[PDB]
């Protein structure tokens, strides 16, 4: 009975609708893609490097 | 008898409506902040909240 309230509730089932055809994707993505990220990558460089600087010559 | 003026009975009228009418701008207003979200968040913590003045070390 109060429109602006009604165009309230639109905007929520808008937001309901956003947030359930949003999170599982992503979500699902991001966990598919875990071992891509870059942090492994620098983490590998990283070991590679100090296990190189501790076995070497003067 | 009441006998008002119509000046006054299309003020009152008016009144109503925009009443009425400034019901909405809530509406519009949260559309905007869930739309362009990232911009009030630059505006807020840029203007009404600037950030810190000193630097790191490195
Ligand atoms: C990809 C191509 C195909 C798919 C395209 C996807 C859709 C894109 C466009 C969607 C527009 C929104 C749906 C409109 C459907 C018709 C609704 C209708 O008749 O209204 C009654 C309905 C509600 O009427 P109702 O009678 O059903 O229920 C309310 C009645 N009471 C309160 C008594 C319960 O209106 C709405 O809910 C929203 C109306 C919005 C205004 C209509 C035009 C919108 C155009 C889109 C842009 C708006 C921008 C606004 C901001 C300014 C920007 C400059
Ligand atoms: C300085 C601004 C220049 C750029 C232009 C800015 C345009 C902004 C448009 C978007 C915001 C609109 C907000 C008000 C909407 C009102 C809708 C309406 O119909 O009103 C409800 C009701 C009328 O309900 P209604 O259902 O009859 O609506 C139909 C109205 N007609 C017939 C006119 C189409 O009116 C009111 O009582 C409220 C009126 C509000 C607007 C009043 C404007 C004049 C007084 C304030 C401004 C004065 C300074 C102007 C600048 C001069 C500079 C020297
Ligand atoms: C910091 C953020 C603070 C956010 C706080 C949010 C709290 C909100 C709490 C809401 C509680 C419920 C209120 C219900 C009111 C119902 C009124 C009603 O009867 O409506 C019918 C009328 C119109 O009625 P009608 O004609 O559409 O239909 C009536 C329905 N029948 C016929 C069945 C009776 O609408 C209004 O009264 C609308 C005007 C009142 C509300 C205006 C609010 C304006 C605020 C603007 C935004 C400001 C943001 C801050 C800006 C700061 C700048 C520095």
């Amino acid at each position: 009975y109060y429109p602006f309230l009604w165009q309230f509730f639109i905007l929520g089932t808008s937001f309901v609708w956003f947030h359930v055809c949003y999170d599982p994707w992503l979500a699902i993505y991001q966990a598919n893609n875990a071992h891509r990220s870059l942090e492994t990558a620098l983490t590998k460089e990283k070991a590679h490097k100090k296990k190189l600087a501790e076995q070497e010559e003067s | 008898m009441y006998l008002p003026t119509f000046y006054k009975l299309f003020h009152e009228t008016n009144a109503f409506r925009l009443k009425r009418y400034v019901g909405y701008g809530p509406l519009l207003l949260t559309w905007s902040i869930w739309t362009l979200y990232p911009a009030l968040y630059n505006m807020i913590y840029s203007d009404f909240i600037p950030p810190e003045r000193g630097v790191p070390k490195r």
